RNA sequence: UCGGAAUGUCGCGCAUU
RNA sequence: ACGAGAACAUGCGCGACAUUCCGAA
């Protein structure tokens, strides 16, 4: 419920100062690769290529941050760089499972909110 | 009841089996079925002016169905919606138990009808909405969310579609209306 | 006379129908359970006399967790409808609403109450007709699923040799399966056998009126004097012979008109082992021997 | 005297098994598990039984008769198989569901366009514990039965159960668990299935 | 009864994909999904599809009734290989075609060389005369991959068994030419049917002399 | 139900971008090595066998083509759909062509946009399917005319900037199965 | 880097019921 | 001597057809 809230602040349509789909899709996509990724494996916690790639996703969206400042607004808003920080604290299925969904809810509220 | 019947059913794809005193025993088309049930509830109303009301079941049941296992279904249903204060309507199965206004207005007038008339504007969208909302994984609201933003549809009817599935005993009519519609539209 | 009572879980969905194969019900009769019992002790070569004359067994009562239920007894109550439709009274309650206080929105919530089971129909064809040149047939069988606390129990009053051999015969009837389609995987269940304190004292209560448990019918001596007073609901019993010895083809049952579970009698009647079977190779036993429970009204 | 042998084992569906009732399987009423029905696994071995024997008095003798001058007992009561508990943790796990919707087509002949089904198939995972009482009424013909018996789980091995299994949604594995005589003294230890 | 079982591996040749929903991988990108097995989220050729496409070939090459309108109009032999529902003529089918699941050996050899199982290929459609590209993206299973496929013949006619063998090799034949499931007219679904045993595991049909390819 | 069957060598003279998401080209997950998606060249034939014959003013569709090329390729018009004669394969790194870059310093891409180096050979297979027998040469003759075209033009990538073109040579011409004849 | 992010169609039918 | 007893919710069916990862720089 914490996305929609964060969704709803940010409305101004824009949203998170101009992030869009096109915007989003650079780094979501290595998101549901790891989501895939863990997806098909079968196991309570997390492998180490999963942890090396979730890694390799927080630099990535550091460097989205770069490239874009709504996407570093975005980033920043929905704490999902924070997300991904706890996660790989937790190293377990579960919880990175719940951040994947964290993120869907993320951007099904963003595109039902324009 | 043995009179006003055969003109308050006038125009429906019904046989009245018998109504024989404060009972009634009805078979049609199951849309003509319950929309003369709504109808016959108004007329209730009209003829005793409030003061009485009378419970309902209504079932869902193919030609070639034992009619004992109709009507015994049917009576079950019946006495699910006596339960409480009586002034109730089961419809189809027990879980969709409701008000005689809840099921007219609540149901059918403010979400049935809109939805059809947003489904011919534009019946797998139908059901992959009743598939989201049945489930009860908050996940399943964000996806129903997204779907809604996928549909196309007027955005104010998606999020009138949103505040319904939000609220606790607005979802059930929702997907009471829903399933009313799925079953409108079938072949 | 020693009064075991047998608890029956049943592992499978369990097929009873009063009339026909679509139709469930979710108890059966002492005599359908009679009926099974002694096609047990046939099968299993044991003295069919023994188990004739000595056992008293009662309906088959749906029982839940933490109660075990008793037939409505057909008491005068001095929100009637709600009692009309009532059918099964807890124990511990069972003597209270023989002595009144019971209201009709607490007969209604022991109604409600009863967490036995859930009616189902499940539909199956038969396709032995499509190899010759025919088509298949659909068919329905009502069933009932019951709850994983729930199941049905009853009592019975015999010797200690009639109730080692109901011990006996219980166990065989275990894997026999009980029900109407108890071949065609319906039926199956397991039973426990023990006395229970709370059916013993209930029993050993004498009060001035004797309610039925099992379906039975007086002899017309005994129905001579109790049917006086009396408050009673009269089931018509019917059915098909099952048995390879009894007919070339399968005929039906003479029909038989039982007093219910729950009638209320002011003079106790000891019940018979009816014969319904005519120009049969065997004689067919319908059981309506009264097991009864008295009570002060 | 009078014998039941309690043969208790699994049922790996190696496909998606689909026993109808879009297009539901058949599901326990209470616990909305997937189930096998009796009279399906029943049936099923009875077909083929029947095809490989040629009713014939074995067929009779073993799943029962109704027909004229010879009212058989019905010497085989296949029980329901349910969803195991094993296979409901297993299941549990992964969080995964027990049944699952697959799309078909069907390229017409002559406008080549193609109706849609959704058929609901268990999956492959699961296994249904089933537990099936063999009647010995003649001790003779219980060894022959019993070959007929395992005949008959051989030919479902390599058949399909309720549905579609023509086009692969059905096929099974039996594991038989134990076989103990539950009821009377016969000699069980030498009967087997497969 | 006889039933002769067909055990062997199908390759995948040009990226294989037979549709159909589910717990989209990629979720929000991929516009259609591989079937995949819900056990183990492996990529699987239903034997559905592989029935459909061999009858539809056979149908072809035997001959096509004109202006037929239901499959069970078609040729003798087709009805009695992949079965018929003609109203009063019932055959029952005699092949009974499984899923075929994916293999153990394309498992670990896949699970070397860090393959996953599935590509997303992207493509794109262009108008005719606005020239805008719109993109999509399909699953396919890497041509790598190879599926266990086990198919069972039903032997119940002894006289017409070389026939109906005769057949599956035609049948055979023309799959493994044309494409499975998929848009494979775009390249998407060449298949190629590698044997390892035809075998009788119940009865006593020999079928030694019998050869699907 | 014939299928003749067409196995031939595109030899790239400059190289060839058909790289999905400049984006590197599309390589195949197995072997490593660049493909020619099969797609690209169905649509690159199709779109100049469209453009060489006259057209409707109006293809919102994508399906009012010529009778010659909508049966060659397809249909998708509701009721009257035909089944493509024509079915392209995915044409993969040759191995002449492979080997070939092994013996020398070569890739087998280079980054100018990762664009598959001239002079490599993708192994193309095509199948014709035989639905009347009097369509047959005449449809064959329209996938001459596309192959000549798709000689001049390009496949793919930055093609009007000078990258992608390629030359179909046919290595033989038989009927994988059907009665018909392949020397025809 | 900028755009397009899938689109057009069927969407169960046919035996018994 | 269980409103019983015998009975596969089954038979046929491809998630398929049309689609340039491209327009230019
Ligand atoms: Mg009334």
């Amino acid at each position: 419920n914490f996305a929609r809230k964060v969704v709803e602040e940010n409305k101004r349509i824009v949203l998170f100062n101009g992030l869009t789909t096109s915007k989003l899709r650079n780094l979501l996509e290595l998101i549901n690769h790891v989501y895939t990724k863990v997806y098909n494996s079968d196991d309570t916690t997390l492998s180490e290529d999963v942890r090396d790639e979730l890694e390799y996703l927080k630099v990535k969206f550091a460097y989205e941050s770069g490239r874009e400042p709504a996407v570093r607004t975005f980033i920043e808003k929905t704490y999902v760089d924070k997300l991904v920080d706890v996660v790989l604290k937790k190293n377990t299925k579960k919880i990175f499972l719940d951040y994947c969904k964290y993120f869907e809810a993320l951007v099904a509220y963003a595109k039902f909110y324009r | 009841f043995k009179f006003e019947l055969s003109n308050i059913l006038k125009g429906a794809r019904i046989s009245v089996i018998y109504s024989g005193g404060d009972d009634l025993f009805l078979i049609g088309a199951w849309d003509d079925v319950i929309s003369k049930a709504l109808v016959l509830r108004k007329a209730f109303t009209r003829f005793s002016a409030g003061k009485l009301t009378f419970s309902a079941g209504i079932g869902m049941y193919p030609v070639k169905y034992p009619i004992s296992k109709m009507a015994s279904e049917t009576g079950v249903l019946e006495d699910l919606a006596k339960r409480g204060e009586k002034n109730q309507v089961a419809l189809w199965n027990d879980s969709k138990v409701f008000g005689w206004s809840q099921l007219e207005e609540q149901i059918l007038k403010e979400k049935m009808i809109p939805l059809q008339e947003a489904l011919t504007n534009s019946k797998s969208f139908l059901y992959k909405m009743l598939e989201l909302l049945r489930n009860e994984d908050q996940i399943n609201i964000a996806r129903l969310a997204y779907l809604l933003a996928r549909s196309s549809l007027s955005e104010e009817l998606t999020q009138s579609i949103f505040a319904w599935s939000q609220n606790k005993q607005q979802k059930v009519e929702l997907i009471t209306a829903i399933e009313y519609l799925v079953y409108q539209i079938r072949e | 006379l020693v009064v075991k009572l047998v608890k029956l879980t049943f592992k499978s969905p369990v097929h009873f129908g009063m009339k026909r194969l679509s139709d469930s019900n979710h108890t059966i009769a002492a005599d359908t359970l009679f009926s099974a019992l002694i096609i047990e002790a046939l099968q299993q070569q044991l003295e069919l006399s023994h188990l004739l004359n000595n056992l008293v067994i009662t309906d088959l009562f749906p029982y839940n967790k933490t109660s075990y239920f008793l037939p409505k007894p057909l008491i005068r109550i001095e929100g009637y409808k709600a009692f009309k439709k009532l059918t099964y009274i807890p124990v511990e309650n069972y003597s209270e609403y023989l002595r009144g206080e019971i209201d009709s929105l607490e007969a209604s919530k022991i109604a409600e109450s009863l967490n036995l089971g859930k009616a189902s129909l499940s539909t199956k064809v038969s396709l032995q007709a499509v190899d010759h040149n025919g088509e298949s047939e659909p068919y329905s069988v009502g069933n009932f699923t019951f709850y994983p606390e729930s199941g049905l129990y009853f009592l019975a009053k015999g010797n200690a040799d009639t109730i080692g051999q109901l011990e006996i015969l219980m166990h065989a009837l275990q894997y026999s399966g009980i029900g109407g389609k108890r071949s065609a995987g319906y039926g199956q269940f397991r039973c426990t056998i023990e006395d229970s304190g709370k059916f013993d004292s209930l029993l050993s209560q004498t009060g001035n009126i004797a309610i039925l448990l099992s379906s039975a019918m007086a002899s017309d001596e005994e129905l001579v004097d109790c049917l006086e007073d009396a408050r009673y609901l009269l089931k018509k019993r019917t059915g098909f012979v099952q048995s390879k010895t009894y007919a070339d083809q399968l005929v039906k049952k003479k029909d038989f008109y039982a007093f219910s579970a729950g009638s209320t009698f002011y003079q106790k009647f000891n019940g018979k082992i009816f014969d319904v079977s005519d120009n049969g190779r065997h004689s067919v036993y319908r059981y309506a021997k009264a097991f009864w429970l008295e009570g002060k009204i | 005297m009078y014998s039941k042998i309690r043969i208790v084992g699994k049922i790996d569906v190696l496909t998606g098994l689909h026993i109808g009732g879009a297009s539901p399987v058949v599901r326990d009423p209470y616990s909305r598990l997937p189930i096998i029905p009796g009279s399906s696994i029943k049936g099923k071995m009875r077909s083929l039984l029947a095809k490989h024997i040629g009713d014939a008095p074995e067929i009779l003798r073993l799943f029962g008769s109704s027909q004229k001058g010879a009212i058989q007992s019905s010497r085989l009561q296949i029980s329901d198989a349910f969803f195991s508990k094993a296979s409901q943790e297993e299941f549990d796990k992964k969080d995964l569901a027990y049944t699952e919707t697959k799309f078909e087509n069907t390229i017409s002949r002559l406008t080549a366009v193609a109706n849609p089904r959704q058929i609901e198939r268990v999956t492959r995972g699961a296994s249904f514990d089933f537990h099936i009482i063999y009647n010995v009424e003649n001790i003779n013909e219980v060894m022959a039965d019993f070959e007929n018996i395992k005949t008959a789980i051989h030919l479902l091995e390599n058949d399909y159960l309720g549905g579609g299994g023509t086009r692969g949604n059905g096929r099974i594995r039996f594991v038989i668990d134990s076989i103990d005589t539950v009821v009377g003294d016969f000699d069980s230890s030498n009967l087997s299935i497969k």
